[PDB]
Parts: structure tokens; C-alpha cells; sequence
RNA sequence: GCCCGUCGCUAGUACCGAUUGAAUGGCUUAGUGAGGCCUCAGGAUCUGCUUAGAGAAGGGGGCAACUCCAUCUCAGAGCGGA
RNA sequence: GGACUUUUACUUUGAAAAAAUUAGAGUGUUCAAAGCAGGCGUAUUGCUCGAAUAUAUUAGCAUGGAAUAAUAGAAUAGGACG
RNA sequence: UAUCUGGUUGAUCCUGCCAGUAGUCAUAUGCUUGUCUCAAAGAUUAAGCCAUGCAUGUCUAAGUAUAAGCAAUUUAUACAGUGAAACUGCGAAUGGCUCAUUAAAUCAGUUAUCGUUUAUUUGAUAGUUCCUCUACAUGGUAUAACUGUGGUAAUUCUAGAGCUAAUACAUGCUUAAAAUCUCGACCCUUUGGAAGAGAUGUAUUUAUUAGAUAAAAAAUCAAUGUCUUCGGACUCUUUGAUGAUUCAUAAUAACUUUUCGAAUCGCAUGGCCUUGUGCUGGCGAUGGUUCAUUCAAAUUUCUGCCCUAUCAACUUUCGAUGGUAGGAUAGUGGCCUACCAUGGUUUCAACGGGUAACGGGGAAUAAGGGUUCGAUUCCGGAGAGGGAGCCUGAGAAACGGCUACCA
């Protein structure tokens, strides 16, 4: 009778399962981010929609909306403090062109590898996860 | 329903402690007790000036009108000292986007004061379960056909 | 036992209902006491939460008021004469509310006498001194003063002896006398 | 192994709604009856044992019985009931009346005695005494606040 | 349910407490008291919760059973004692006083006061009525009954009652622009005068509130509980001086204070 | 070329069907009716007042004389209670 | 200046509204699902922000509106107003 | 977060399904399984059956210790530390488990109590108790534990004999001053007037009465009122709440197998002067009647439930709808009864049937609209093998309570 520790799934597979042209894209980002499997790509892939959503949906009301205002400016201040979007891209019009790699860069795992540290996104793996 | 004669009960017909001292010689005959109803409720002369008993009238009687008060059009007055309403409304079903027509019999008691017929919208006014299926007790009567 | 819920009736428009629960002790009744004329003997009954009522079973003597008069005695109750409800409470002389009886008229015709002076219907200074006042307002009722000829008086139960055990009753006057009157000369 | 029950008749066992303050029963719970088995009221051969009290003492002198006695286990404890047991007055002060027992360690005797209850102390007389004055202190207060109020409002139209 | 309820699940507790989630199946449940359950703060609460003296919940029998704590003058041992409105609280062995007052969210503040103030309590007088044997009295809110009170008091004025001598000691009727406290609904925490009074033959009154800054909105009429007049309070206040702040403006106070 | 139906083999499904077919549950006529509960009684056992007389106390105030509250021992006799 | 719809539907705005869940602000649980924490300093007898907000699509209550759609009303005047 | 693809032809384009695809707080099963956090889990079928253990007991300085307990030796010759057992008190009506019943029922929002009960908590509340020679420096019995004499194969079975306590049981004193009332000795007759005797707490039962008020002037009868210029005069005269009451409250006449008004406990042990173990005295505990508060309960207004007409009329059997009276209840009410009427529901779907139906918060499915689900962490409900009945208590129709039938 106690309380829930609520919980949440992260990703969202993809609908048509066999798209070729999706499997190739697909395999390239895993390659290039050190990725280990495609749950690793859907999860951000997931993440993405929800800000989209959010994102398109904020921007149908009208401006001056406290709540627009306040939950927009917020997404765009929380999504500028990572780098997953510009220091002058701060329009919800410009959230809504994010693409998924711009999350993919900003990974720890991608960052041992950019500054130096590594000299590869696979070696970048090892590295971070051998503390 | 009807009005009687008052006294056409095997038990007499009376009003609670109020007393008519047979010492004193007095112009009326009985003492009338009446209350006023409450809620802007203008009580009527029937109420007043009348001899019938009813201890459940809002007024001369014994009780109080609280709650609920509603208005619906008389629809049955086959009983004795009670009458039957009707309130009809429409019913939103999110679905279609629409409405259908609803509508609930509900009884009430009727006090003799007024004189209310079939078709005659009624206002009535909650007020403790009076019976098995009465909570509401008329309390203003508007115009009939014509 | 006995149950004063609505649950087990029909509902207006005529359906049985399933029973939806046991009885629940806060919704319970009692035997009635039905109470007659007897030796003081009262049943008392622990209600709900704490609480007594009195069980009158057995009663004779309850304390009858002259209200056009402004006292009150102690009498006797005779038996009981009529009764709007059920004849057969007559017929048992079984003493309820709305009872109608016939109580002794003596404790009455001491106090009558005694206070306005006269005696009804056939010395000292200042006890002379209040009658005189007393008079010109000593007249009765013309049908309550017969009453007292034959020693009985006609009253009313207004207690509720299954509740409270106490057989308590204003003397029939005026209008109300009349109607019971009436009636008592189409059935006794 | 079944008790008599006084009042029965009957030389058979039957079953009673037994209650509380009843022989043979001893509820577990306020407000348990127990329909138990007890035995008749009247002597019959099925009755392991029969308990006798003797009433009148015969001519001989049984041996077990008459010639031995046995003590009370304690004495008088409530104040006039030590009183009432030795045949005294009001003012006779119990305290030195009591009964004591001495109690042996294992060489170390000493002795004990039960504390007097209804017995009349200094302090009682004590809490009486604050009682019967706290009530009337309280009472003469009660008209103060009283007869005040009643002239605070004399001058809610004379003001 | 067969009878009384001893038990409160941890979830069904008042959330102005704010218990968290976790911890534990259960939260205090109220004693029978002054105050309503709902409406109430235990003292667990405030002595283990909001003040972080205690840790355990032992921790905080421990201090009520060595009467370190009283609440309005009295010593009070009980652990789930319903303390709440208006409510002084004392801490002798540290010298603090302080006053169940609301926040301007809807919680109970730990508005600390003086030693002069919690010598008295304001109390909106729920009936006022005449008691057996012709003596008269009022009903605050805390459940405190006060026999002859001034004729003029009437129902939903409120009452300066002294501490230690109960007494009522001036007092403040219910007209329109009064300083009006907020004890509950949508708008609890709120602070302002009057205006409007709107009267409902039947049941719940209603009644507009202003505020300093010029916000009206409005509330039921055992909502609203008068406290001064306008600007002109009759105790401490806490900070913020229950205003109501957007959460757009909200945002500012925190992170342009935050800097320096 | 396509193709309809009888008739013929195998398997499955449901339907009809003597058996005044069977089972389980709800409601229920008639008859019978435990139990506690209320009530008229009963009275194993207990016991509260009262009353004439009887054996042993202390003086409401006394020249002999008078007469209260309590406590208590055995033949009796009136009214009630658990 | 206060109450005021002939009688409704409708619509606007509020109030009375449990928590969790959901949407969602803040917070670097090392990330995350979470959680409602925490953050600062002389860290040797301290300081300090919080624990928001939206929600609810019927019915009831309160309120701004009167287009749309119903409805009442003077005809043998038992018409209105003073 | 708005997508379709494979299968009827020789080929075509449609209709239309079948099949594919994706998720599932969606169960099972297969195969595989290293690490961190998180942690559901005998609901589905059988509200089927259950061995055994455990799941409800409880003591403060502050109700009752002669334990033939223990420890010390208290200052303790009434008791005094600690303390089994037992009495007393309280709790066992919370919690936890399950979803069988239940389809206008529950339940949800929204109301109602001017329709009732309420242990407790918190705040208020008591001078009145006998009586025309009295215990109140404190009345009286009985019981347990225990002792000892026992019964039964058997249990939380118990008999008969003997002891002894209370905040258990049963009795029962008390406290100022005034006022108003009836009774009226008597005297002295007039504009007359009074001695002194009773009554008067609360609660109970009944009746009667006040509880006024939108704006004013007179004539009197019945009965008695301050007075004054002994002619006749009488002003500033009193009263609360509600939208609404026979409301709160007060008064009168009485009523009652007469309710309550401390025969209790712990710490303190100071102060008056007549020196009595006189008088007074503090902090607190536990009690107590009434009211308020609080935690509640019980009825209760409005609106809202799935499939079904191969269910169209239903309801008064043996109450169905209403009226009057009573009984009963904590109280409203056909809740029950007596008497009286013939009413009540329905195609705006009654009534009946079905549900592999507890209701809701919520869950799965992301264009929108919808679709499907909710035994299950929170709320409400019900039940404790099936039924019924009741004891105790503030609260149970209780089941780790009892009684009976059934299994
Ligand atoms: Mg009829
Ligand atoms: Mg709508
Ligand atoms: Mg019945
Ligand atoms: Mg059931
Ligand atoms: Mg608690
Ligand atoms: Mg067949
Ligand atoms: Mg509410
Ligand atoms: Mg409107
Ligand atoms: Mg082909
Ligand atoms: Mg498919
Ligand atoms: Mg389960
Ligand atoms: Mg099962
Ligand atoms: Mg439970
Ligand atoms: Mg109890
Ligand atoms: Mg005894
Ligand atoms: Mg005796
Ligand atoms: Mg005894
Ligand atoms: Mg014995
Ligand atoms: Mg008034
Ligand atoms: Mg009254
Ligand atoms: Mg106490
Ligand atoms: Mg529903
Ligand atoms: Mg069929
Ligand atoms: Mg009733
Ligand atoms: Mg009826
Ligand atoms: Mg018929
Ligand atoms: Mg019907
Ligand atoms: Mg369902
Ligand atoms: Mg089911
Ligand atoms: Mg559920
Ligand atoms: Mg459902
Ligand atoms: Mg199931
Ligand atoms: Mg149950
Ligand atoms: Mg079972
Ligand atoms: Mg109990
Ligand atoms: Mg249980
Ligand atoms: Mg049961
Ligand atoms: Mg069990």
C-alpha cells in the first residue's frame, strides 16, 4: 500500500521495420558515435519527438501566451545549456529543425573523442566506461 | 386534492400547541399559525385565512424548505395532497457532439394553499423526506392554459 | 432483527432490488410496548450510542394538565375510550399517543374548589379575599363541568409511554372535546 | 467432569446459554454466552463426586474434620472493617491494630502489613477542604463576570 | 466503516505537509483536536519536518515528552497534536515563538514571531450564541468557546483573545475593506481588503478580494478570515506579505537574486 | 472449356430427439420450523424496608420522674426487590 | 445605490474542488528510470532558494454576454400603467 | 505523433475481405541470459479446501499489593523499592486480505440535516443534595488472584470450602447572601397589612407562556401597577440568531422504580496563632453534568452505468403511490401498523434478462475524433464457508465475538 516508484521507457522502435534507406542511416550514425546497438539511436530518436511535439504545439497558440512565453523559452533555454541548439538559434521555429545527431555530438562519448583524449569515438567508449 | 372539511379524520385535526383558551370569548374561533417560507417565498392568503391542517405544508406546518429548489410542470394530480412534476432536460453526449431529450417524473407535495392543476409550472423547494418518494414541497404556482 | 431500511421495498416504478447488504445494527427496530393499565412496571432499553428510552409497560396514574386552567395534576387513567389509529387499543385499553382515556377527576375538583371557592356543578379572611378576585373568571366550560358528576374526565395522551414511560395528558377542552365527544355517541 | 448447576432439576447433563456471573462459566470476553454442559440438581449413582457442606456437627467426631482447623489467610485491611473485626469505636485510630506477618530472608527476619485504604489522612481532609472552597471561588467569580456583563450591557442603549 | 478511523495512508495526508512519496505506507493522521484534520498541522510535522529538530519520529516523542514545546501557553505532549491557524507554538529551550500562518502557496509557513504577540491570537468567530442559563457566547474557529462577549461581535467578525487568560480583547468585524486572510481554496495564502460581499440567500456567500497590488478574485465567505485594517495588520506577516506572484515573475525573484 | 444435382467414401460441427432426461444457482406456493431477542409467567436461590414483644449499652437534662440518631442475639407477624 | 432572464438552452469568466498518475517548470540521482531534492561559506558550533504551474470538458453553484433556437403576453379585453 | 504492403485476372480498374506491420502496467510459454538501479508477483480457473506456527494486546510519580516474589534494609510498625498473578480501565469497530454479491444499487462530482447519534481530543459549564435529634476526620457489603478439599481420556472446562482490596459494586452528608412566589396568624375596616410557613439547583415527561418589532391615535371590561401636588398621574421604560422555524434562551403548573452535583489519586509540606497533630494552602492527575469543538456515522438533493425487445407493459404476493393517526428508530420516512383513498413507472425504453460487472482515481492505443481496459499500491463499497440472529460497546448486525440451522 505503499506508493509507485513511477518509471517511464525511454525509445520507441520504428514503424515498417525493413526500410533499407532507414537501416543504412541507421547503422551510419552507429558508427561514426561509437553506438552499440540501434536502442541507443531510438532513444534519442524518441527524445527528439516529445520536444517537436511540444515544440509544435506551443507554437499554434498565440504569442504573448504566458504559457507559451514560459514553457517555450524554458525548452529553448534547457536545450541551448547542452549545445543541441544555437546560440542564436533560440526560436521555437528553429527547435523544430533539430536533427538527431545534434543530441549525438554532445555525448560525453563523442567529447573524450572532439577535445583531444582519445583520437577515437571507439576508443572514446572504452575510455569512459573504464572510469 | 380535494378540500375537506378539516375534520374528516378519526383523529381531531390540529395544529401543535396552539392553544384556544375556551375561557376567553375571542372573535375567531381556532388561532392560525403560520410561518414565512424563506428565500423571497411570498406566502399566500389560502395559507393564512384558510382552516385546513397539513403538517406538512411549508407554511402552518411543521416543515422547513432547504436545499434544492426546483421548477417542472405538473404533470399528475390523481393524489391526495401531492402532486407529480415533470423535468425535462437535455442530455450532452460528447460522442455525437449532441443532445437528447431526458426527463425525470419527480413528486411533490402539493399544500392546500395553492390550487394546482395539470399543465400549471411549478416551482417547489426540497425539504426532508416527507415520504417514501416525496422530498420536494410546491411553494409558488404559475399560470395554467387559456 | 426488525429493519427500518427503504432497501427491502419496491422502488416507485415497481422493481424488486437484489439485497445489496446484511442488516446493520444502526438501522434496526423494536417490539412495540403497547403498553396498558396496570402496576408501575417499566422495562427501560439501551439505545444507540449510551441512552435510555423507558419501556411503559404496566401504568396507572400520569400527570394530566388543565391548560385552560394553568395547572397540573397527578391523576388515575380509567381506561382507554377511543383511538384514531386502531380500535383495538379500545378494546385492550393499551395506552398510546393520541390515546383518548378517562382519568379521575378529583385531583381536579380538589383544586377547583379550593382555589376558586365554588363548588362544581350539582370561612378564613383572606382566603375570601382572593376568590372574590378569582370569580368572574371561575365559569368553565359547560360540557367539562358535567365531566366532573360522575368523577371521570376525558383527556389526551400526549407522551409517548414506549419512549419515555410516562403517561402524561391535557384534559380534552373546547373544539377537540366536542369532536371526540361526537364520536364516542357513534360507537360507545 | 461436569459441575451441578443449583437450580437445574433434572438427573441428566443438558446444555445452557451460560452468561457472565453464572456458576460454570467464566467468559473469555465482554459479552460472551457460551452454550456449555453442566449437570442436573439432583443426586443420582452417575456422580464421580458429591461435596458436602456439614451443617450440623453429630454425636461422634470426625477425624479429618471437626477436631482439626485450619487459619484465615489474611486479616482485615479497609479501615473499619479492622475496626468491626476487633470491636472499636470512630475515634480509635486502627494503625497499631493491623495484622502483621514477619518474613524470614534466610536469617535476616522482618516484618509486613497491608496499607490501610479508606483510613482518614491529613491529606484527604486536604482535598475537601480545596474542593469545597475551589467551588465556591469559582462561583463568586462567576457572578463578577456576570453582574459586569450585565451593566457592560445596560450602556448598549444608554451610550 | 464499523467505526472511527485510526490509520492515514501516506498519500491521502494533506499535501501542504508535503510528505514525500517514499519513506514510508503512512503519515501522522490528526488527533481529535482544535483544529480540522485537513486543515491542521501536526506537531510531528512541524518539529521534525519543518523545523528538522527531530530525525526519527522517537526523536520527536522525546521532545514533547520533556515539554519543551507548548502551543498557545499550554504544554501539549500529544505527537500528533492538530495544531493549526493562528497557532503560536513555543520552544522554551531555545527561545523561539513562532505562528501557524499560511505560506502563499497554501502551506504553513515557519514564521518565527516575538515573545510579545504570542501572548495573544487572533480567532474568526464561527457562532456566536446564547448558551443555558441566559449566558451568552462566541465560537472561534480554534474551537474555543467565550462566554459574554460583546454584543456587537456577530458571526465571521474575528476576536483578539488574550493567551493565558482567554478574555477577548478588542476586535474586528466583517465590513467591506477590511485586511482579509485567506485560509483555503484556490486562492489560500492570499492577503487584502474587502470590496464586495455577495450575498446568497440559500448558501455560500461570496466574497471579492483586493489586494495591494491591485488583483481582485474571489472566494467563499468561510474562505475569508479578517485580520486588520487595510495596510494595517493586526499581527506579523510573513514574507512575501501573501501577495500571489506569477510564475513568470516567479522566475525572476529566484535567478536575478541569485548573481551577487 | 466451364459447369448443376442425386447417389457413393472419410472426418468434423451444430440442429432434431423417447428419456413425464440430468445438474447448479436465484426467486418462490403450501406444510413444518431452530435460535437469540422482546413479552405473560415461573421462583433454585437471595435480599431491601417494616412491626409488637426480648437479653446487654450511653444520657438529649433529672429530687423520684421522661425520652432521641446509630449498632447488634434467638420463637413471630405485615410489602416489596434481585 | 441594491436586487432584476416571462421561462430556458447556449456561450464567457470564476468559485468549491485529494493525493499519486498525466502535461510540465526547477534540481547535475556521476547519466538515466527516478527522487524532491538541495545550493553557499570562515565548512569550530552558520547562511540560503524551494517543493511551482496546467489539468478536468457531464451535472450543480457564481458571473459577464443576448446573436442563434425555443417560450410567455392585451381579441367578447376577466388588457397595461397611476 | 496525418505513410501503408502481399493474395480474386490472360491483362485492367474497382468492391471487399483475408494476410502482413507496429504498441500494449498484457498474460502465458519457448530458447538465451554477465553487470547497476527499480521491484510487480495465487486476481483470472475454485468468495474451492486447509496441517502447523505466527498474526492483539495494554501501566504512568499519579485506581487495587500481607505474593508464605525479589531486592534492600527505607526513618518508617498502616502503607512506602521493584513486582508475578488478579481486579479495574482501555483497546480488540483501526489495521491487513479479497472482489463473491451488487446494474439506479454502489460509486463519482454536487447538496441536505430547519431530520439524527457521536468514545475520544480541544474549549466552556455546577455554593442549591438532608430537614420539624443524621457518619462526612470519609457508610456498607461482596469477590478475584491466593489458600486448601476435588471431578474429567480430553480445551484458555471448572465445582464446592476459606481469605482480602478499589476510580470494581452498593449506599450517602455538604455551602454564603438576596429575590420572587403561593399559604396565611392576625387586626381593622380603609387609600386597608401583614407577621412566618413552605416552595424555587440540574436532568426527566407533559401542558401552558414569552421569544416583540413598517409607519399611529383613542373607548373600555376582566385583574392589580409604580406613584404623586390625596386631585388623580404614569415619561427616557425590555429583548439575540437564521433566507426561513414551535430557533437558541427564559418563565409557569406539575410529572420521574430520579439523571448529575468528587466518600478518588500523585507530587509538594509552606503560611496564620488561640499550639490544636487547629485553621488555611500550591502544582497536577483521574473522574463529572451540560454545551461547544473535533475524529466520525446515518440518512440525503441534483446529474451520470455495459449488452439486451427472440424482455411491452410493469407495481399493490403478503405496501405498490399518497392521506391521517400511532408504534418503532439516534432521528426523517409505508420503516411497521390501523383506518382511507387508487394511486406509482413506461418507446425520453419502464419491468424483465444477461454481464467471463464492485464503482471511481486511473490504464493501453499518440493527427484529431475515437477504441479497449481497470480483480490489483489511493478513495468509496461489500464480505470473512453459506444464511439468519444477538451479546458487549460511543461505534459491529463484528466473525482471529457468541447462538442456531445448512454445508
Ligand atoms: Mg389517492
Ligand atoms: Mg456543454
Ligand atoms: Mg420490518
Ligand atoms: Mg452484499
Ligand atoms: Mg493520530
Ligand atoms: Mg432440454
Ligand atoms: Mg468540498
Ligand atoms: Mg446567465
Ligand atoms: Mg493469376
Ligand atoms: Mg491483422
Ligand atoms: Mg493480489
Ligand atoms: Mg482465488
Ligand atoms: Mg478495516
Ligand atoms: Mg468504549
Ligand atoms: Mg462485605
Ligand atoms: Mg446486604
Ligand atoms: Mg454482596
Ligand atoms: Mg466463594
Ligand atoms: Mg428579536
Ligand atoms: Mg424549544
Ligand atoms: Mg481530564
Ligand atoms: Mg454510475
Ligand atoms: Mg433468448
Ligand atoms: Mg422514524
Ligand atoms: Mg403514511
Ligand atoms: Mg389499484
Ligand atoms: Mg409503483
Ligand atoms: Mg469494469
Ligand atoms: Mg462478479
Ligand atoms: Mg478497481
Ligand atoms: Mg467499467
Ligand atoms: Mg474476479
Ligand atoms: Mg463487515
Ligand atoms: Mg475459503
Ligand atoms: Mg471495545
Ligand atoms: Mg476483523
Ligand atoms: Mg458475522
Ligand atoms: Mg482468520
Amino acid at each position: 500500500p505503499r506508493a509507485p516508484r513511477t518509471y517511464s521507457k525511454t525509445y520507441s522502435t520504428p514503424k515498417r521495420p525493413y526500410e533499407s534507406s532507414r537501416l543504412d542511416a541507421e547503422l551510419k550514425l552507429a558508427g561514426e558515435f561509437g553506438l552499440k546497438n540501434k536502442k541507443e539511436i531510438y532513444r534519442i530518436s524518441f527524445q527528439l519527438s516529445k520536444i517537436r511535439r511540444a515544440a509544435r504545439d506551443l507554437l499554434t497558440r498565440d504569442e504573448k501566451d504566458p504559457k507559451r512565453l514560459f514553457e517555450g523559452n524554458a525548452l529553448i533555454r534547457r536545450l541551448v545549456r547542452v549545445g543541441v541548439l544555437s546560440e542564436d538559434k533560440k526560436k521555437l521555429d528553429y527547435v523544430l529543425a533539430l536533427k538527431v545527431e545534434d543530441f549525438l555530438e554532445r555525448r560525453l562519448q563523442t567529447q573524450v573523442y572532439k577535445l583531444g583524449l582519445a583520437k577515437s569515438v571507439h576508443h572514446a567508449r572504452v575510455l569512459i566506461t573504464q572510469r | 386534492s380535494t378540500e375537506l372539511t378539516v375534520q374528516s379524520e378519526r383523529a381531531f385535526q390540529k395544529q401543535p400547541h396552539i392553544f384556544n383558551n375556551p375561557k376567553v370569548k375571542t372573535s375567531k374561533r381556532t388561532k392560525r399559525w403560520y410561518k414565512n417560507a424563506g428565500l423571497g417565498f411570498k406566502t399566500p392568503k389560502t395559507a393564512i385565512e384558510g382552516s385546513y391542517i397539513d403538517k406538512k405544508c411549508p407554511f402552518t406546518g411543521l416543515v422547513s424548505i432547504r436545499g434544492k429548489i426546483l421548477t417542472g410542470t405538473v404533470v399528475s394530480t390523481k393524489m391526495h395532497r401531492t402532486i407529480v412534476i415533470r423535468r425535462a432536460y437535455l442530455h450532452y453526449i460528447p460522442k455525437y457532439n449532441r443532445y437528447e431529450k431526458r426527463h425525470k417524473n419527480v413528486p411533490v407535495h402539493v399544500s392546500p394553499a395553492f390550487r394546482v392543476q395539470v399543465g400549471d409550472i411549478v416551482t417547489v423547494g426540497q425539504c426532508r423526506p416527507i415520504s417514501k418518494t416525496v422530498r420536494f414541497n410546491v411553494v409558488k404556482v404559475s399560470a395554467a392554459a387559456g | 432483527g426488525i429493519s427500518r431500511d427503504s432497501r427491502h421495498k419496491r422502488s416507485a416504478t415497481g422493481a424488486k432490488r437484489a439485497q445489496f447488504r446484511k442488516k446493520r445494527k444502526f438501522e434496526l427496530g423494536r417490539q412495540p410496548a403497547n403498553t396498558k393499565i396496570g402496576a408501575k412496571r417499566i422495562h427501560s432499553v439501551r439505545t444507540r450510542g449510551g441512552n435510555k428510552k423507558y419501556r411503559a409497560l404496566r401504568i396507572e396514574t400520569g400527570n394530566f394538565s388543565w391548560a385552560s386552567e394553568g395547572i397540573s395534576k397527578k391523576t388515575r387513567i380509567a381506561g382507554v375510550v377511543y383511538h384514531p389509529s386502531n380500535n383495538e387499543l379500545v378494546r385492550t385499553n393499551t395506552l398510546t399517543k393520541a390515546a383518548i382515556v378517562q382519568i379521575d377527576a378529583t385531583p381536579f375538583r380538589q383544586w377547583f374548589e379550593a382555589h376558586y371557592g365554588q363548588t362544581l356543578g350539582k370561612k378564613s379572611k383572606n382566603a375570601e379575599r382572593k376568590w372574590a378576585a378569582r370569580a368572574a373568571s371561575a365559569k368553565i366550560e359547560s360540557s367539562v363541568e358535567s365531566q366532573f358528576s360522575a368523577g371521570r374526565l376525558y383527556a389526551c395522551i400526549s407522551s409517548r409511554p414506549g419512549q419515555s414511560g410516562r403517561c402524561d395528558g391535557y384534559i380534552l377542552e373546547g373544539e377537540e372535546l366536542a369532536f371526540y365527544l361526537r364520536r364516542l355517541t357513534a360507537k360507545k | 467432569g461436569f459441575p451441578m448447576k443449583q437450580g437445574v432439576l433434572l438427573p441428566t447433563r443438558i446444555k445452557l446459554l451460560l452468561t457472565k456471573n453464572v456458576s460454570c462459566y467464566r467468559p473469555r470476553r465482554d459479552g460472551e454466552r457460551k452454550r456449555k454442559s453442566v449437570r442436573g440438581a439432583i443426586v443420582g449413582p452417575d456422580l464421580a463426586v458429591l461435596a458436602l457442606v456439614i451443617v450440623k456437627k453429630g454425636e461422634q467426631e470426625l477425624e479429618g474434620l471437626t477436631d482439626t482447623t485450619v487459619p484465615k489467610r489474611l486479616g482485615p485491611k479497609r479501615a473499619n472493617n479492622i475496626r468491626k473485626f476487633f470491636g472499636l469505636s470512630k475515634e480509635d485510630d486502627v494503625r497499631d491494630f493491623v495484622i502483621r506477618r514477619e518474613v524470614t530472608k534466610g536469617e535476616k527476619t522482618y516484618t509486613k502489613a497491608p496499607k490501610i485504604q479508606r483510613l482518614v489522612t491529613p491529606q484527604r481532609l486536604q482535598r475537601k477542604r480545596h474542593q469545597r472552597a475551589l467551588k465556591v471561588r469559582n462561583a463568586q467569580a462567576q457572578r463578577e463576570a456576570a453582574a459586569e456583563y450585565a451593566q457592560l450591557l445596560a450602556k448598549r442603549l444608554s451610550e | 466503516a464499523r467505526g472511527p478511523k485510526k490509520h492515514l495512508k501516506r498519500l491521502a495526508a494533506p499535501h501542504h505537509w508535503l510528505l514525500d512519496k517514499l519513506s514510508g505506507c503512512y503519515a501522522p493522521r490528526p488527533s481529535a483536536g482544535p483544529h480540522k484534520l485537513r486543515e491542521s498541522l501536526p506537531l510531528i510535522v512541524f518539529l521534525r519536518n519543518r523545523l528538522k529538530y527531530a530525525l526519527n519520529g522517537r526523536e520527536v516523542k522525546a521532545i514533547l515528552m520533556q515539554r519543551h514545546v507548548k502551543v498557545d501557553g499550554k504544554v501539549r505532549t500529544d505527537t500528533t497534536y492538530p495544531a493549526g491557524f493562528m497557532d503560536v507554538i513555543t520552544l522554551d529551550a531555545t527561545n523561539e515563538n513562532f505562528r501557524l500562518v499560511y505560506d502563499v502557496k497554501g502551506r504553513f509557513a515557519v514564521h518565527r514571531i516575538t515573545d510579545e504577540e504570542a501572548s495573544y491570537k487572533l480567532g474568526k468567530v464561527k457562532k456566536v450564541q446564547l448558551g443555558k442559563k441566559g449566558v451568552p457566547y462566541v465560537v472561534t474557529h480554534d474551537g474555543r468557546t467565550i462566554r459574554y462577549p460583546d454584543p456587537n461581535i456577530k458571526v465571521n467578525d474575528t476576536v483578539k483573545i488574550d493567551l493565558a487568560s482567554g478574555k477577548i480583547t478588542d476586535f474586528i468585524k466583517f465590513d467591506a475593506g477590511k485586511l482579509v486572510y485567506v485560509t483555503g481554496g484556490r486562492n489560500l495564502g492570499r492577503i487584502g481588503t474587502i470590496v464586495h460581499k455577495e450575498r446568497h440567500d440559500g448558501g455560500f456567500d461570496l466574497v471579492h478580494i483586493k489586494d495591494s497590488l491591485d488583483n481582485t478574485f474571489v472566494t467563499r465567505l468561510n474562505n475569508v478570515f479578517v485580520i486588520g485594517e487595510q495596510g494595517k495588520p493586526y499581527i506579523s506577516l510573513p514574507k512575501g506579505k501573501g501577495i500571489k506572484l506569477s510564475i513568470a515573475e516567479e522566475r525572476d525573484r529566484r535567478r536575478a537574486q541569485q548573481g551577487l
